[PDB]
RNA sequence: GCGGGGUGGAGCAGCCUGGUAGCUCGUCGGGCUCAUAACCCGAAGGUCGUCGGUUCAAAUCCGGCCCCCGCAACCA
RNA sequence: AGCCAGGAUGUUGGCUUAGAAGCAGCCAUCAUUUAAAGAAAGCGUAAUAGCUCACUGGUCGAGUCGGCCUGCGCGGAAGAU
């Protein structure tokens, strides 16, 4: 988990979802593009 | 037509001097061996052995594959030599010397490597030159060095320039330091390190009686200017505290004497002197400057020092190159190379002896 | 069929001919040549017009770096 | 912060007061000597730290920049 | 959007490289088979391979795309009784 303030998509597989009113960023192929906004 | 075949036997004999001194049949078995090994699954298993098998036989590659192609060449050459001659055949007496002078760059590209295999030799270098045992006649016998290695250097096309010169006060020079300036000059003049023995009929004694003076010549590089490394603030901690003997309510409350470690080496330096801890910081960021660039210079002094003593004394027993001019005989112990022009070696005909000492390795 | 490559290399007579191809021209070859090589080669290749063969190995050329 | 300096290879002058570079050693050539030193007779070598300004004209006057020196850096 | 087919050839374009096959680069970057298939956008292999994908066909049947101006909000946001 790479917690950040800037949270962007890496790769084509990732995806960016709000959880609990925090911006996430999910990918399907790389864990380490798994991202959470803070 | 003569001096074609001269040639093409010149060649053969540097092709097979080349294959005997790398060992052909050696190389050939051990790249065979290589062969076997990367063909077996077995060998990628460890990815490090791997490419440097996979290196290995690149280079074995290289060398075996173009000693194969050189000899069919030279074969090829000499066949089409003999027609082209038979035939009186310009146009392909032309063509045949167009592919010979090729295949001589080619194999010259090659010897050229083999001659200098070592890092600095493309370098430029400096000669240092030393009287030794034989005193007033060792001074005489370094001048005469001196000029045999200029006249040298100007027949090589090289530059040169004399750094630095004490000169003996009867005759001859004590010592000189000259920057020789050209393409691989410290490749060229490497070998010449060493202890020169000479042995004639003293100038220098009234009875006129056959002496033995020694001279060292010293080779080294050229280095590059090191660049300046800032400090890496990573790798600095700095404590800020009360100075020693701290006078006053201001004195004892502030934190103005600093220290600063160095995390790699582990220096420490320390400044208190002022009543300013950025001025504080800033003397003791410049001596720890100072004791990196210290550190360094003492590595430096240390491989200098080391190279000192590693160099023979210039004396009995120490010679590799024995100029004696009563029997006009002059010869390098290292290779066995022996001549008798005398003259022409001090008036620097050196090739011979460089050539035979790179050719040896 | 052999590779083109090689057959192209064995018509030019040259060995490397690929660094820098546009700033400098290494090698040339010309056309009838290459429509020579390309014929012998029309069992494998996929095509009924050899014109077309013929300029698919130019455009092989131009890439290999040797302008036609 | 306040003062000084930087000129043939070395050590010192010339700056003040703009026009002009000197001394001693050192180097080079010729002598003397069997030879070296010493000695004798001749020569050469600095466009003045680095830039800039001012001036008809700058080693010189002014201003930066670099190096070197001194002092000062306190009550705290 | 999913979803189903496909997603070719010269050709691994050559060099430099240790190897370099779309995918280290350098370096050209074309034509052919056509519905379309990049001398490859990504993943991936030591290299291949392999996995995609761009492209395109076929079933389902109304929207879908991503910029511009603007209002209000969200994260970034840790301190000592
Ligand atoms: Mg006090
Ligand atoms: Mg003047
Ligand atoms: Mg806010
Ligand atoms: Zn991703």
């Amino acid at each position: 988990m790479k917690v950040r303030a800037s949270v962007k998509k890496l790769c084509r597989n990732c995806k960016i979802v709000k959880r609990d009113g925090v911006i996430r960023v999910i990918c399907s192929a790389e864990p380490k593009h798994k991202q959470r906004q803070g | 037509i003569n001096p074609v075949n001269n040639r093409i036997q010149d060649l053969t004999e540097r092709s097979d001097v080349l294959r005997g001194y790398l060992d052909y049949d050696a190389k050939k078995e051990r790249l065979e061996e290589v062969n076997a090994e990367l063909e077996q699954p077995d060998v990628w298993n460890e990815p490090e052995r791997a490419q440097a098998l996979g290196k290995e036989r690149s280079s074995l590659e290289a060398v075996v594959d173009t000693l194969d192609q050189m000899k069919q060449g030279l074969e090829d050459v000499s066949g089409l030599l003999e027609l082209a001659v038979e035939a009186d055949d310009e146009e392909t007496f032309n063509e045949a010397v167009a592919e010979l002078d090729a295949l001589e760059e080619k194999l010259a590209q090659l010897e050229f490597r083999r001659m200098f295999s070592g890092e600095y030799d493309s370098a430029d270098c400096y000669l240092d030159i030393q009287a030794g045992s034989g005193g007033t006649e060792a001074q005489d016998w370094a001048s005469m060095l001196e000029r045999m290695y200029l006249r040298w250097a100007e027949s090589r096309g090289f530059k040169t320039e004399i750094i630095k010169e004490s000169e003996g006060e009867v005759a001859g020079i004590k010592s000189v330091t000259i920057k020789i300036s050209g393409d691989y000059a410290y490749g060229w003049l490497r070998t010449e390190t060493g202890v020169h023995r000479l042995v004639r009929k003293s100038p220098f004694d009234s009875g006129g009686r056959r002496h033995t003076s020694f001279s060292s010549a010293f080779v080294y590089p050229e280095v590059d200017d090191d660049i300046d490394i800032e400090i890496n603030p990573a790798d600095l901690r700095i404590d800020v505290y009360r100075t020693s003997g701290a006078g006053g309510q201001h004195v004892n409350r502030t934190e103005s004497a600093v220290r600063i470690t160095h995390i790699p080496t582990g220096i420490v330096t320390q400044c208190q002197n002022d009543r300013s801890q950025h001025k504080n910081k800033d003397q003791a960021m410049k001596q720890m400057k100072a004791k990196l660039y210290e550190l360094e210079m003492q590595k430096k002094n240390a491989e200098k020092q080391a190279m000192e003593d590693n160099k023979s004394d210039i004396g009995w027993g120490s010679q590799i190159r024995s100029y004696v001019l009563d029997d006009s005989r002059i010869k390098d112990l290292r290779t066995g190379v022996e001549t008798r022009n005398t003259q022409a070696v001090l008036d620097g005909s050196l090739d011979q002896f460089i050539e035979a000492s790179l050719k040896a390795g | 069929t052999p590779p083109a490559a090689v057959l192209l290399k064995k018509a030019a007579g040259i060995k490397s001919g690929s660094g820098k191809p546009n700033k400098d021209k290494v090698g040339k070859i010309s056309r009838a040549q290459l429509q020579e090589i390309a014929q012998t080669k029309a069992a494998d290749m996929t095509g009924a017009d050899i014109e077309a063969m013929t300029r698919s190995i130019e455009g092989t050329a131009r890439s290999m770096g040797l302008v036609v």
